[PDB]
């Protein structure tokens, strides 16, 4: 419809006001811009002088009747925080906005039996009338028309949810620092967003007034500066602190030794000129770490300047202290895709979702009135028109793992245009993502750069056991990693300090005999670690603790390790190198920063081991390598062996799916059970590896050659054990099973001792194992090795935050939590003492 | 309950736990739907010289979660370290 866009006239005899309607408003009302001018007669060349007094308040006036519904008001403090009317999000709120901006989430759709999730980019819609009213006040004085909106960044803060639809979200805002440029006035405001109470993201808001401003007066810079973490492990530094006037202390013979201090630094910064700052004031609380992992104030930073040129307390800290998250790059850039996006014949479809009225989006007349060569295209929409494509890619079409989101606008876009976004990944935050886009038009000019912190997927690690033994595993990775360098030298170091033997030496060339020197000084401190070491078996059935190493006293001189073929095939050097290069491996991924934060973990055997010194580091490198070699020197002397070496005990891989297709997980523990009480020789289904198809079972050499020949017997019978039992007769197969095995287990005693255990249909025997780990074999070795975790597991170094959840156990299996009922399950599956001392005093540990 | 006791509690059930792993059946089966149901991770990393844990987690999907990773739809993307090493350090070949 032909409205009118401009009215002409003379308002008084020597005032021209020329007039500009806009349509598109709240309230569907038409608003006047009246931009007065001053015809003067008597200068001739140029008679049209711009009333330049009482200009910026009337564009004001024009903008917030688009912007702000409430009542007309430039008398408020920029430093003094701005709060905005509680804004909710529903179901339409998302359809019109994402259609709008083409954001194909379908988590944005509306799912059965699942909330409707937001656009990270709706919540510029949600705070829009909080952030913009920062740059009102009549000290923050500039032209709208040619306010460019530089940056615009999102923080979805660590642990809270992004936005869903019903939540009723608040929006607040306070403005960072204002600061006179040469070129103009950049204002930075943060806008966050709080549902709940609680925030929920930081909207980063660069606004930049070109222009001359004099007024800095009104310039202030109240940054809240990152936190800066830094150890104290000299008594170098401490005297650099103690020098320090700002670092002031609440206890001044505080012990900062071995510490580690957080700075919770905020500088507030007036100006005198755009270089010269007129007042400095760096404050905030310094956090020592104790040993709970707990952050507690013990100072406070309290710096106070006049005439300074720069921060000393951050200058200091950042060179002195890290960040808390240090990123790294890739060792090449990922050139994700070349991807084409087209901003929309129209800038309303935007214009009414947000509720941004810009006219420079809309009336051609506003548009070139600002020297724009058209109806700017919202530079918002462009960054939800490209964050869209980065939520459609690095994030696999999720909304989660969205943190945080900053995109610059460089260039100026007209409608109906051609864009090239060039997404570049760069390098790793702390397992996040970091994604650099860089849009082009069709002219080849950059338009959009900025980047987005992605979170990963969530992420499960799993250590493998013992398995494979082979020479030179990890020595490529220790080669190149400097990690992998630090874990081994550390191991090393450790090994050669307390055992008198070098890891490295072991997986490089697999000596068959090493001798064991403990030849000096430093000698007999490894020869004492060495008839340090206790084991207890059942002879005669006694509890009585023998000693490892049978043949070292203290008149030994020298121990030899032997092998048939190298060292590497006994399980007491085999397991310290494979918990080695796994802990190394996940050291190497922590160097390149690929490890999510709230990521499970599920050790297997030993890899349980490796799981809880790399996700949790409660035991030093130097403490897992010794405890993996004493469980595998307890897990060697823990069965008796003839003189050759050879024990009666030993493995099978079960494979149920082999013996019976109806065979189930229930008869394969029924024909172990049924064969342990009828042959009367230790089996028992010590790995639950995979259902059905691949168990382990540990026992007697004797006892794993009569549930194999049951399992030949059973599939040339074809006759299944959980059918006959109910649709049969009752506890009539539990006296035709005993005959089974009865058959199976007298020709299973003929044999000699050290009897060739045969693989069968459904068994497969392990070989390089003759000890029953993970069975009730060593019910009576179990207690020296709480004696033996005690010194080396320190109780100041396990952290509960870094383990709930998330380490899973191979015991209970159930994410670890500090309840009476996890304890009872643990006492439950293994009967100990201490659980129950616990149990019964639960409520006196409550209070 | 204070963050000091709650440490020693944490301390306690980790010695015992560690001590009974030689000591109590490996109940794999059922840790695998910890990771695989109670959490739904998209990344099963091995850690290892060879995929001992990798072909125990796909044939577990194969098994008895082809019907569940179709009525949520999430892909599963089951790797080792010695093995696809290419794909979690994300360096891919020009």
């Amino acid at each position: 419809e032909l409205k009118p866009t401009v009215i002409l006239k003379l308002l008084k005899e020597n005032i021209i006001q020329m007039e500009m309607i806009e349509n598109r408003t709240m309230d569907g009302k038409p608003v006047s811009l009246p931009l007065l001018y001053n015809f003067n007669p008597d200068n001739g060349f140029a008679p049209i002088s711009e009333v330049m007094e009482d200009r910026n308040q009337r564009i004001k006036e024009m903008y917030w009747k688009l912007w702000i519904d409430e009542p007309f008001n430039l008398d408020f403090d920029p430093r003094d925080v701005i709060k905005g009317k509680d804004f909710e999000i529903t179901a339409k709120e998302v359809y019109d906005f994402t259609h709008a901006v083409g954001n194909n989430c379908e988590d944005f759709v509306s799912r059965p039996d699942r909330t409707m999730l937001a656009p990270m980019d709706f919540a510029i819609v949600v705070g829009w009338r909080a952030i913009i009213k920062a740059i009102f006040p009549n000290t923050v004085d500039g032209d709208l028309l040619k306010l460019v909106h530089l940056s615009n960044g999102y923080k979805m803060i660590p642990g809270a949810k992004p936005l869903q639809v019903g939540d009723v979200v608040s929006t607040t805002a306070v403005i960072e620092s204002v600061v006179n440029q040469p070129t103009g006035k950049i204002v930075d405001v943060v806008g966050t967003l709080s549902r709940n109470g609680k925030p929920v993201m930081e909207v980063t808001s660069s606004f930049f007034y070109r222009g001359n401003y004099t007024d800095f007066e009104n310039t202030f810079q109240k940054t809240v500066e990152p936190v800066y973490q830094m150890h104290i492990k000299t008594s170098k530094d401490i005297a650099v602190l103690r020098s320090k006037e700002w670092f002031q202390l609440d206890d001044e013979d505080f012990d900062l030794l071995n510490k580690t201090l957080t700075f919770e630094t905020e500088t507030e910064v007036t100006f005198k000129n755009a270089n010269i700052f007129s007042s400095v004031k760096c404050f905030g609380p310094i956090k020592v770490e104790l040993p709970t992992k707990e952050t507690v104030e013990i100072g406070i930073v309290d710096y106070e300047a006049g005439a300074s040129h720069g921060n000393p307390v951050v200058d200091f800290l950042k060179r002195n202290g890290s960040t808390l998250e240090q990123k790294v790059n890739l060792e090449n850039p990922i050139p994700i895709a070349v991807l084409d996006s087209y901003t929309p014949s129209t800038n309303e479809p935007y214009a009414r979702v947000s509720g941004d009225l810009n006219p420079i989006h809309v009336s051609r007349h506003f548009a070139s009135y600002a020297n724009l060569p058209g109806t700017i295209t919202h530079g918002m929409f462009s960054s939800a028109s490209v964050r869209a494509l980065i939520e459609n890619w690095a994030a696999d079409s999720v909304s989660s793992r969205v943190r945080g989101y900053t995109c610059q606008f460089v260039d100026m876009v007209l409608p109906n245009t051609a864009l090239k976004t060039s997404i570049q990944h760069v390098g790793m935050i702390n397992g996040r993502k970091l994604i650099k886009f860089e849009t082009r038009n069709e002219d080849d000019v950059v338009v959009l750069t900025g980047e987005a912190e992605i979170e990963q997927p969530v992420t499960t690690f799993v250590f493998t056991g013992q398995g494979s033994q082979e020479q030179g595993m990890g020595m490529d990775l220790y080669k190149t990693s400097k990690a992998a360098q630090d874990v081994w030298n550390r191991a090393d170091n450790h090994f050669k300090d307390t055992y008198g033997f070098s890891i490295l030496d072991i997986v490089i060339n697999n000596p068959v005999n090493l001798t064991i020197h403990f030849g000096g000084e430093k000698g007999k401190r490894i020869r004492e670690n060495y008839s340090a070491m206790i084991f207890e078996t059942i002879v005669d059935g006694k509890l009585k603790t023998e000693k490892i190493f049978k043949e070292i006293n203290e008149h030994s001189t020298s121990y030899t390790f032997r092998s048939e073929k190298g060292l590497l095939s006994a399980t007491q050097f085999t397991q310290p190198a494979l918990t080695l290069m796994e802990k190394a491996a996940f050291e190497d991924l922590k160097s390149k920063g690929l490890i999510p934060a709230d990521a499970t973990f599920a050790g297997h055997s030993l890899g349980e081991y490796a799981a809880l010194a790399s996700l949790a580091d409660v035991m030093s490198i130097e403490s897992l390598v010794e405890v993996v070699f004493y469980r595998g020197m307890t897990m060697q002397v823990a069965v008796p062996r003839d003189e050759l070496g050879r024990s009666n005990y030993g493995m099978i891989a079960i494979n149920p799916g082999r013996v019976a297709a109806s065979f189930s997980q229930e008869a394969l523990q029924y024909v172990v059970e049924r064969v342990g009480k009828r042959t009367g020789w230790l089996v028992e289904i010590v790995n639950y590896n995979v259902e059905n198809q691949q168990y382990v079972a540990a026992g007697d050499l004797r006892a794993l050659d009569t549930v194999t020949n049951v399992l030949n017997f059973i599939k040339l019978q074809k006759i299944d054990i959980i059918e006959l039992q109910k649709s049969l007769s009752l506890e009539e197969v539990e006296g035709h099973l005993f005959e089974i095995i009865d058959e199976a287990s007298k020709k299973s005693a003929v044999k000699p001792r050290p009897l060739k255990l045969e693989r069968g249909f459904a068994c497969i025997p392990l070989v390089g194992i003759s000890v029953p780990f993970h069975s009730t074999y060593l019910m009576n070795g179990v207690k020296p090795f709480k004696s033996f975790l005690k010194k080396n597991i320190i109780k100041e170094n396990v952290k509960v935050a870094r383990l709930a959840g998330k380490y899973i156990p191979n015991l209970t299996a159930k994410p670890f939590q500090v309840t009476k009922e996890y304890f009872q399950d643990v006492y439950d599956l293994t009967g100990s003492e201490p659980i129950k001392e616990i149990i019964d005093n639960w409520e006196k540990y409550e209070q | 309950m204070k963050p000091e006791v709650e440490q020693e509690l944490a301390h306690i059930l980790l010695t015992e736990l560690l001590a009974y792993q030689f000591a109590s059946p490996v109940r794999w089966i059922e840790t695998q739907d910890v990771f695989l149901k109670d959490f739904n991770t998209e990344r099963v990393v091995e850690i290892g010289p060879s995929p001992t844990l990798a072909g125990m987690a796909q044939r577990t999907l194969k098994n008895k979660y082809e019907s569940y990773d179709a009525a949520l739809s999430l892909h599963r993307e089951i790797l080792c370290y010695s093995k696809d090493a290419k794909e979690i350090y994300y360096t891919p070949d020009p």
